[PDB]
């Protein structure tokens, strides 16, 4: 019952910062646990009654707080530290878990590699026609994609897929792709991918025509 | 050492049933509680319930309470979690964890996980397309399997730096994601540059070389 | 729980055990 | 946190019971 | 500061029933658990239970579950040991022991109960000398034996104090609902029957104070 | 449930010498529920050693306690005279707590034979319906001595009661009364009362007798 809102959902920090994140109860809580998650892997024990380090964890984890407000703060935040971290209390039944906090690395901002792809003539005569359009290596993750078909734009039938951070230049890629039929792709000749981006202010356009 | 080893992914279709081990070792099995836990979304954590293995008394949360039982094997020192009537909505990986040690314990420990996919679909293997168009960007689509995983190659393995691959989507009660790479313009088309996938749930092998277009 | 010390949340688990659905208290 | 019992000594399921709403 | 009392000695027949009391003091009374462990006389420490002081639901061992009640009070911040139909087993010193840090630690007092055929009966005095032809040597040895009193203690003095060296008064030891103590002195020969020699014996209990003279033959 | 067994129940040693007492239990017991008590005759058991190996408030630090798992041990530095005492252990796990037999401390001297002294019973007592012989062992060292009483040459088992005394606190000597409690119609039905006392100062044991043959 007790409804865990953890503080922010999202947030960046380089190797070497103060990372600090919080998690707040709706009632008054009395032991409060932290673990730490990567994708592939169970979540780890951090804290576990409030303010108690596990074991094997570094000790530049610490957990704080009391009552209603929690928090979890890293001295030095390295370059391993970045997963997701929830809160989980024990001290009324049932056991309730926090939104999650996802913990990235900060880096340089980078702009998206904007190409579109036309569907393949093997899916064309299938009765098919995809049009993807790729978004690699950009930073940060919030990013907008735009499907203009003849300067009019379409939402139905497109699907996106984002990737984690990568282990090494840490940027993000992301793959849009639009499914229409064969007739709805031969109505139509302009094809716009519209990419919206922090990182310039006119949005990185990809198009091709069917000539 | 404390482990807990989980069974293997399952796949069922909706309105079976299905039974999750939990086999524990390196503690004493009767003292220590054994909790349940259910991962959806990467974000997402729900605790399913306990059970006390001395006397068997379980005690379920009440959104899992009508579609959850509970059992354990004093024997064999494992526990088990036997899930009714599955839908879509219940295909999540689970966890069963163990309650930290008593006193100076400061290490819970935690299963390796059960992949659960309810879905009524068949096996269908994917169908291969090619995507194509300094840097030349290109890419290979798989569209259309069931069910998860599917892993992608470029050239065999000689072209692993600069490739991503997208996790997949549910489209049509179906798989389907792109893998991208990017080749220096003077190597293609100048050279051959072939996306291999592979298909294990239906022994599918298919290689699409990329060609340019006109 | 057969005759262990509960600190902690430890404690929430076996008054959880014990008390069942009839809910229980422990602090203060 | 200052103070514990069932920690210190050993509760037994009668003493818990009590501890019950 | 941390200060455990306990009620004095009880003294009780066999089938009766008997509570003692410990006061607790220097700290709350209600945070921290009570302990009460037995000693069988000149014997080893036995648990016997204890009790919640936050709730009152006490617990027991299981060779005192049954004739074995633990209580509390509150207002007095004091726990109590009742003891029902009592057993000459019984007879033992019982403590209560705290639980502030750890198990069982600041002591207090401790209450030694006796269950026995209850009777304030005077202690019987007899002399001890060396017999009528006993060998002489340069230390003669003087003894008065007491027997047959209840209750405990009773306080041997010989020539009114005087005569401390040389003197030696054993523990008293219980046998048929009786209590039977001795003891002994060594005097040169040069000094008896020479000069008077007497124990004297009291026993409070009953007001009996008595004054023997040791005579030889 | 876990039995403390500790060893040795007695034990003496000298001033300055490392005294190091053993307690074993049944099945594994955690260094945090493990502790020794020091009881000396006439007090209440304070708590000596907590966890093992912390001394309490007030304990010199001459005391030191080790162990883990089914063996502990406490150890004294160097003796001293304040240091003798019954040391007992104590535990908390999977049942109510259990506590040792105890080893009790004595300090060690010289041996020394016991002054053996038959008394025949007083004519006071024989007139009131008995007649208790009682006989002393005053200064002997050890504490382990053994009582025949003989009747007519024949040894009689009935009716004896010993009391020692604690370990002096001058020459650090026991000493022990035998009494043998008979009727007046028992006495008066034999003659001679041989108070036996076998020792380890003599391979001869001390004899102290008496005839009802007299003047």
């Amino acid at each position: 019952q007790i409804v865990l809102t953890q503080s922010p959902a999202i947030m960046s920090a380089s190797p070497g910062e103060k990372v600090t994140m919080t998690c707040s109860a709706s009632s008054s809580v009395n032991y409060m646990y932290w673990y730490q998650q990567k994708p592939g892997s169970s979540p780890r024990l951090l804290i576990y009654d409030t303010s108690n380090l596990a074991s094997g964890v570094p000790v530049r984890f610490s957990g704080s707080g009391s009552g209603t407000s929690f928090s979890l703060t890293i001295s030095r935040m390295e370059a391993e530290d970045a997963a997701t971290y929830f809160c989980q209390q024990w001290s009324s039944y049932p056991l309730t878990f926090g939104a999650g906090t996802n913990l990235e690395l900060k880096r340089a901002d980078a702009a998206p590699t904007v190409s579109i792809f036309p569907p393949s003539s093997e899916q064309l005569t299938s009765g098919g026609a995809s049009v993807v359009c790729f978004l690699n290596n950009f930073y940060p993750k919030d990013i907008n994609v735009k499907w203009k078909i003849d300067g009019s734009e379409r939402q139905n039938g497109v699907l996106n897929s984002w990737t984690d951070q990568d282990s090494k230049d840490s940027t993000y890629s992301m793959s849009s792709t639009l499914t229409l039929t064969k007739d709805e792709y031969e109505r139509h000749n302009s094809y716009t991918c519209e990419a919206t981006h922090k990182t310039s202010t006119s949005p990185i356009v990809k198009s091709f025509n069917r000539n | 050492e404390v482990r807990l080893q989980q069974s293997g992914p399952e796949l069922v279709k909706p309105g079976a049933s299905l039974k999750i081990s939990c086999k524990a070792s390196g503690y004493t099995f009767t003292d220590y509680n054994i909790h349940w836990l259910r991962q959806s979304h990467s974000k997402s954590l729900e605790w399913i319930g306990s059970i006390y293995p001395y006397n068997g008394r379980p005690g379920y949360n009440q959104k899992f309470k009508n579609k959850t039982t509970l059992t354990v094997d004093n024997s064999s020192s494992t526990a088990y979690m036997e899930l009714r009537g599955l839908t879509s909505d219940d295909s999540a990986v689970y966890f069963c964890a163990r309650s930290r040690s008593y006193y100076n314990g400061s290490r819970d420990y935690w299963g390796q996980g059960t992949s659960l996919t309810v879905s009524s679909a068949k096996t269908t293997p994917p169908s291969v397309y090619p995507l194509a168009p300094s840097m030349v960007t290109l890419g290979c689509l798989v569209k259309g399997y069931f069910p998860e995983p599917v892993t992608v190659t470029w050239n065999s393995g000689s072209l692993s730096s600069g490739v991503h691959t997208f996790p997949a989507v549910l489209q049509s009660d179906l798989y389907t994601l792109s893998s991208s790479v990017t080749v220096p313009s003077s190597t293609w088309p100048s050279e051959t540059v072939t996306c291999n996938v592979a298909h294990p749930a239906s022994s599918t092998k298919v290689d699409k070389k990329i060609v340019p277009r006109d | 729980f057969v005759n262990q010390h509960l600190c902690g949340s430890h404690l929430v688990e076996a008054l959880y055990l014990v008390c069942g659905e009839r809910g229980f208290f422990y602090t203060p | 946190g200052i103070v514990e019992q069932c920690c210190t000594s050993i509760c037994s399921l009668y003493q818990l019971e009590n501890y019950c709403n």
